[PDB]
């Protein structure tokens, strides 16, 4: 196709990720509004961006509901690794929450620069590595000023369908924060 | 990191890696030689090595241990497997409008007839569409030159 | 200090061909890439052609030259050449060459520009020029100097004496590859019955000199 | 035809600050952010002023500004001053070549009053028709700043094929001056109605109309 | 000057961290008593260490400071990662009314140790002058000074004994939330 | 590691030094900064490099930044070598001071390395002399290939 | 990590019999002890800074000292070569439990190389035959230092 000095023919390769889905979770993108990071080939969680908003408690029972294992602890672990890389939070208030019966849900009011609907999006365009950009309209040279139009961001568990189409999925996202987890946050 | 990768039972050559058929998307299994697979273990600049150590860990640990999901498996050899700055680098080029590397697509040069490689270097995107070759030409010209002297030794 | 230096312009018939060349000094030249970036004398700047570092395995060309320019360049040699072939009047234009590195991690622009040369495509020989009159509380006047070669043209009105109102505009090179200006002069509605005003225009290279006067319309 | 557009001319009072836009497509603007601007003083090359839309050159005054929205980036010199006046070009990175270039904009230290064109337009003189050849003189003068772009008409017609303009030049007042032309054979002249030719300054245009 | 080899010619250069106070923050040291951590240009902490106290309360109100963001992000944040930072923290009042950050330390292997600890690498530039003991003490670093006072100031030249430098900052950052019980 | 990227030389504006002009150094010297992961000096070009990057890429309204980035510019373990060398009275380096070889004809310099403090006062040459033996016995092998 | 350690040569050094089991002292050379600063993958490496840490510290500092080393552990050691092991034990892969180490020792010129790990199966130590090939590439690579120092 493309030949340099002569003898070197220049070649490509695309990696499947998906074959990582037993030992790592990937996270891909559908829409604007709708991202997700699949744990298995069963089990997944998906992050949507809707002015709608499902949760309409101001609390977040974490402890009663760390007392009913009915939750899965992986996806429990990933959804715990995300509040924690979100940094400068202060206010709970914005942050509302629903286990009943092991359905995991997580609401975060965004209608609250340099403020708590920042840190949430951008914690999530860290995780949502592959597609994130789309959702934002400022991306592009805007670290502390990132924000959007949709009013809340909703984390709910749901089953693995293929509807990874605007972006493959990846480890990359949930493999930087890692790292990041528990340091950048006040005392309580 | 501290993983070292190697495939067993390879027949070319020991040290060397092959992508199989499902490691690949749309594409056949592509195997890579001693001298560019040698640099992952020595450089810590290359995404194409981090891969590697992935798709090995996962191969690894899939064959080696029984699944109960295993996610505390990977949340303690993260460090050790992939370098995690250079997950940095590339969200900060994110940041600032540089042309980065979102880890699914990379380039190599194959020679015709020899069949020696190259390490595969990172595909930058930019703006969701991947960098036409002449903005990136010149470092294919490096690597072409490059290709020759490990050659020479 | 760095710098880039062309060499090669001149005057080509139309359809002919011409060479040109770039050198470096002051810096590695095999390490960055080489464009030809040509100015029309009256128009901005148009890319032509670009060469990759290195071995020249990338190259590319505009639309508009593709199949009639063929660039290269020796490292060694510290030189940039580009080939024209079938040279059309329009080609006509400033040519530079400038460097810059095609790299996704430490990219260079267009930083280095050489100091351009002049290359101008014209098949036509040495012509006198046609002069025709531009017949008009003030009123303007001038004359027309069509189809000469080459330049320049030197006019005046009334042999000197009118000064006041007086612009020649720049010569023009058209398709036919023959220049062609103006030379007008804004004076009094009324002055237009008692004066006289007469155009001098002189073609030196063509041996020609030329009195018109310009009367108004009937 | 130039790929980027840029505008014929922006003017500012020394201190002001002004901006010059440099639009483009989808496929070279808004694709990449490898968009440079470049300063050309007469009889000198392009000297690069800004790099990577907003990146600038070291030895270049901070007082150039670049920026970018979508498909259309913007040069700004604020605190304008004399040594400014000059050609300012733009390019991008294309997806179709690796340069494509603007048409150019000059910059104006506006020194004295904005004056509009005095546009005088010629008939094809009797004595060029008897050679068989109609050529149609449209005299700009007495214009400040010096930058216009002129366009034809043939029965409100525009007409693009056989016309060739000058670049402004300085007359003897400081102000500046261009000519057109609309060469064609003496058949085309006598077919249409009338032919006009006008010329913008500054966003206004004037408008001069001949008949045979 | 000097020459070694009889070619090579010893050569020194001082770098001015004053370029990196956009980016990152830049720790100083004034006198004995007065250390400073410069955010930018304009804002600023002081860290002061007299034996005049300047709170008197005996609690820490982070969550009513919390609702109201009247204070700057940016200092909250390096004032933040100095309490993760303390080893061993089993004597804190603070003052958050108005915006106004306040903190107050009332003080071997005691927590006077750990803050004076942290401290010490916070103003890495010159905090050896305030410690007596520091060379060859780790766990028995101590002062003469009672309490330990980090407030918010205005940017001013007075960086005198030692020149700003992020080292100090950048340090502890990984050692944050790393020996709390 | 780090993986901060800073043709391939570095100059030091006059901006970036005090009280001394700018200075530069080749592609040979910088070039132990990728490769080698002790020397503080080459962990200041990166926070020198990306304080000037971030500034020109990026509109100020910004302490987040740099508490993601740390740990991709500086070595954080080599801070805690000098701390550890503080505490135990080693000579340290304050990351202020450096000092390298220039040839006086040739202009080839070394990798400037720090310049220790012992109590805040810099030792003096002749008390870390053999350190610039064994840098200008190196320079003349790396001088020879 | 970043900690710089250091009798016939500075640079080189000596564990005591103290700091060796049912043995007398031994030095390393300066080749061996200069390729632990080089590579970080070494587990021997990582015990010399151990080791001369713990010398360092008892010497120059008066114990009251946790505090300490939970600071400088990731400056000494290779956290990830530690996880390396563990993901080897639990995959039952022979792994590195950082006691005992070989290296090739030069029975007439005493020059030896950076003394890699033995590595450990189910509380048993693999066999010279087991890892034989690895000695070889050692011993191999043991030619090259001696023709790159005798070719200078
Ligand atoms: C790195 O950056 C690059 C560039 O930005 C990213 O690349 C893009 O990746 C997306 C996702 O694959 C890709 O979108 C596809 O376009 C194809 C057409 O060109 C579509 O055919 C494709 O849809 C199929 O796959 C989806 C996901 O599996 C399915 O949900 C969908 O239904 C489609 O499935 C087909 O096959 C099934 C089975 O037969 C059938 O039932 C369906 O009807 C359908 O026929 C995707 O929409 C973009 O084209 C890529 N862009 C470029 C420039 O290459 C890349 O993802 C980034 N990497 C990471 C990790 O983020
Ligand atoms: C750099 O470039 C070179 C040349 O372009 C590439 O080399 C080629 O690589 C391919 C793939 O690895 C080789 O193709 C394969 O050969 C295998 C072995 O061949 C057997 O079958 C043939 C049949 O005629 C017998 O003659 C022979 O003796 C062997 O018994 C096949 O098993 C492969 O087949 C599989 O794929 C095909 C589709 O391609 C299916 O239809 C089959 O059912 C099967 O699943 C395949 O045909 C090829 O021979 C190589 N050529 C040379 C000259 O080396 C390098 O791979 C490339 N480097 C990189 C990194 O990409
Ligand atoms: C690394 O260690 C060295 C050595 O310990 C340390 O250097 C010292 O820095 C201070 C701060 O600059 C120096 O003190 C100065 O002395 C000069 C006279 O020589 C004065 O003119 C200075 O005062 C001016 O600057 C002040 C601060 O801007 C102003 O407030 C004042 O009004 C003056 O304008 C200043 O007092 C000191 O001389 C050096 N010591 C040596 C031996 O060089 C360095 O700071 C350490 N690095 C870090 C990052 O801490
Ligand atoms: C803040 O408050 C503290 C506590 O009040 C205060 O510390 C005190 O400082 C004094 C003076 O340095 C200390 O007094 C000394 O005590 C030692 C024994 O511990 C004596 O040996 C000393 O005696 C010599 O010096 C005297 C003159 O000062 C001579 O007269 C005598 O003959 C000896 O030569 C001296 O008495 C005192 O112990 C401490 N207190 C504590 C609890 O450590 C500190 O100075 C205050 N700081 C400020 C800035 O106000
Ligand atoms: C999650 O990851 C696992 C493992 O990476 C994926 O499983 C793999 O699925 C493919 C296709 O079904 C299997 O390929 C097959 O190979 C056999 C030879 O063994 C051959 O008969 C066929 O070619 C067959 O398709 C592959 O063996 C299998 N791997 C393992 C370890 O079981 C799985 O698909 C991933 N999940 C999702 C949703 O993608
Ligand atoms: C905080 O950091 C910024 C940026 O590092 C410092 O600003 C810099 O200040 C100097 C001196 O005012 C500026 O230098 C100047 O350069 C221009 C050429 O552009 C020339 O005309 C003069 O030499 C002029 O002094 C420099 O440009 C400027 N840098 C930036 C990016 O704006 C600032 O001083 C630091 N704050 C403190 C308190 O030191
Ligand atoms: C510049 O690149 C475009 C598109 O590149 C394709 O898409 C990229 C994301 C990447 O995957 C590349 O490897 C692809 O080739 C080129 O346009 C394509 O040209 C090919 C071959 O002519 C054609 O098959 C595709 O349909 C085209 N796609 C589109 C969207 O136009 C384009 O030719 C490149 N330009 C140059 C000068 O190389
Ligand atoms: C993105 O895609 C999803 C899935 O196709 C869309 O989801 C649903 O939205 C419609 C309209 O609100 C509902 O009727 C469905 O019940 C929703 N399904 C689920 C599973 O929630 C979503 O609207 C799309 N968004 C955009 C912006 O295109
Ligand atoms: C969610 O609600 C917000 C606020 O009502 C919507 O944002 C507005 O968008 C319109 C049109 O672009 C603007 O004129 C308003 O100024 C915006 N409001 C604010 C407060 O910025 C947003 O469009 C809604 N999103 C959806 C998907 O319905
Ligand atoms: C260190 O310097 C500061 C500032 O120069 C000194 O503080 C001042 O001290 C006087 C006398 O107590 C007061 O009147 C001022 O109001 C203080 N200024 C501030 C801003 O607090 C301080 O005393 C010095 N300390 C030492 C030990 O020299
Ligand atoms: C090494 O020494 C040479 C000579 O003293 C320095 O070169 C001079 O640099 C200054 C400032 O850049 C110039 O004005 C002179 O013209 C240079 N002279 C020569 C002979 O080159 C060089 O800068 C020194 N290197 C370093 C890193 O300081
Ligand atoms: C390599 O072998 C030599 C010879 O067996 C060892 O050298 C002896 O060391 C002991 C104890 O230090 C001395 O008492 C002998 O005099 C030495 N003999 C010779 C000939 O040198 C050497 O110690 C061995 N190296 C190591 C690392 O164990
Ligand atoms: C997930 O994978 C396991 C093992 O490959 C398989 O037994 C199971 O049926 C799969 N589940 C789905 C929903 O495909
Ligand atoms: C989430 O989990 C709960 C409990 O396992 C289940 O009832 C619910 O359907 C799940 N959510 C979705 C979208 O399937
Ligand atoms: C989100 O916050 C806004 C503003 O405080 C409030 O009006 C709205 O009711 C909140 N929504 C929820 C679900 O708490
Ligand atoms: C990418 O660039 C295009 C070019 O116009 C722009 O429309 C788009 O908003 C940019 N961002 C995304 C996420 O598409
Ligand atoms: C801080 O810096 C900005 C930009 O350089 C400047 O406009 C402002 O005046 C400075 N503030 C002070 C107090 O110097
Ligand atoms: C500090 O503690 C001491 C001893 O408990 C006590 O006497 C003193 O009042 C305290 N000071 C403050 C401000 O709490
Ligand atoms: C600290 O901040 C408050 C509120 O912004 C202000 O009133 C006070 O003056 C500041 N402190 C100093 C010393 O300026």
């Amino acid at each position: 196709t493309s030949l340099y000095k002569g003898v070197y023919e220049l070649q490509t390769l695309e990696l499947n990720m998906e074959t990582l889905n037993m030992t790592m979770p990937l996270s891909c993108t559908k829409n604007n509004s709708h991202h997700y990071i699949m744990v298995g080939n069963e089990t997944g969680l998906e992050l949507t961006l809707t002015n709608t908003s499902i949760i309409n408690h101001k609390f977040c029972n974490l402890s009663d509901a760390h007392k009913k294992n009915l939750y899965d602890h992986a996806l429990m672990s990933i959804i715990s690794t995300f509040h924690l890389s979100i940094p400068n939070f202060n206010q709970y208030e914005a942050m509302s929450c629903d286990f009943n019966g092991g359905k995991i849900s997580v609401q975060y009011n965004l209608s609250h620069c340099g403020t708590v609907a920042n840190g949430v999006l951008q914690t999530f365009m860290r995780m949502a590595w592959g597609g994130s950009y789309i959702a934002l309209d400022s991306g592009c040279g805007n670290w502390d000023c990132i924000m959007t139009s949709y009013q809340y961001l909703i984390i709910q568990n749901t089953t693995w369908e293929d509807h990874c189409q605007f972006s493959r999925p990846s480890p990359i996202g949930y493999l930087g924060l890692l790292s990041q987890r528990t340091r950048d946050i006040y005392i309580s | 990191f501290t993983w070292t990768l190697s495939d067993s039972e390879g027949k070319d050559t020991p040290g060397g890696y092959c992508l199989t058929r499902w490691m690949l998307i749309e594409a056949e299994l592509k195997c890579f030689g001693n001298t560019a697979v040698a640099k992952c273990n020595e450089k810590h600049d290359e995404e194409f090595c981090d891969m590697l150590r992935l798709f090995d860990f996962n191969k690894q640990a899939i064959q080696r241990l029984k699944a109960p999901t295993s996610i505390q498996l990977i949340n303690k050899a993260v460090n050790a497997l992939i370098n995690d700055q250079l997950i940095m680098k590339n969200h900060l080029r994110d940041i600032m409008c540089i042309p980065y590397c979102n880890y699914s697509k990379y380039w190599y040069l194959n020679h015709t007839t020899t069949g020696r490689t190259s390490l595969p270097k990172c595909w930058l995107v930019s703006n969701g569409s991947y960098l036409n070759e002449t903005h990136f030409s010149d470092d294919i010209e490096q690597q072409a030159d490059n290709m020759i002297t490990e050659m020479l030794q | 200090q760095v710098q880039l230096q062309e060499s090669g312009g001149g005057l080509v018939k139309a359809g002919g061909s011409l060479r040109l060349s770039c050198a470096a000094s002051g810096f590695m030249f095999e390490r960055y890439s080489l464009h030809w970036v040509r100015q029309t004398p009256g128009k901005g700047l148009e890319w032509v052609s670009s060469i990759s570092s290195l071995s020249g395995s990338h190259i590319n060309y505009a639309d508009s030259v593709k199949g009639r320019f063929t660039i290269s360049r020796d490292n060694a040699k510290n030189s940039l050449s580009l080939q024209m072939n079938s040279l059309r009047v329009e080609d006509t234009a400033i040519y530079y060459c400038a460097r810059d590195r095609r790299s996704g991690s430490s990219p260079v622009p267009l930083d280095v520009w050489g100091q351009g040369t002049t290359v101008t495509v014209s098949s036509a020989s040495t012509k006198g020029p046609s002069v025709f009159p531009l017949a008009p509380g003030t009123a303007a006047l001038g004359c027309l100097v069509k189809d000469y070669f080459p330049e320049p043209v030197t006019v005046s009105w009334n042999s000197g004496a009118l000064t006041s109102g007086v612009h020649t505009f720049p010569a023009v090179l058209q398709s036919s590859g023959l220049y062609s200006l103006s030379s007008v002069v804004t004076v009094p509605s009324s002055s237009l019955g008692t004066q006289t005003y007469i155009c001098n225009v002189n073609h030196k290279p063509s041996n020609t000199k030329v009195d018109k006067r310009v009367e108004p319309k009937s | 035809l130039p790929v980027l557009t840029q505008p014929a001319s922006v003017s500012g009072s020394p201190g002001q600050s002004i901006t010059i836009s440099c639009t483009g497509t989808s496929s070279d603007v808004g694709a990449y952010n490898y968009v440079s601007w470049y300063q050309q003083h007469p009889g000198k090359a392009p000297k690069l002023i800004i790099y990577e839309v907003k990146i600038r050159p070291s030895g270049v005054s901070n007082r150039f500004s670049g920026s970018k929205s979508g498909n259309t980036a913007s040069l700004t010199i604020s605190g304008l001053q004399a040594e400014d006046e000059a050609d300012y070009f733009c390019s991008s990175y294309s997806t179709n070549s690796p340069w494509v270039f603007g048409g150019g904009t000059k910059v104006t230290v506006l020194r004295q009053p904005k004056a509009a064109p005095s546009v005088t337009l010629f008939p094809p003189s009797s004595e060029e028709l008897q050679a068989n050849k109609a050529t149609l003189v449209c005299l700009i003068s007495d214009f400040y700043p010096g930058a216009v772009t002129v366009a034809w008409k043939a029965d409100s017609s525009p007409v693009k094929a056989g016309v060739e303009t000058t670049t402004p030049s300085k007359q003897s007042n400081n102000k500046y001056a261009a000519s057109s032309y609309l060469s064609l054979t003496p058949e085309q002249w006598k077919s249409h109605r009338s032919y006009s030719c006008q010329v913008t300054h500054e966003g206004s245009t004037v408008e001069k109309t001949v008949a045979p």
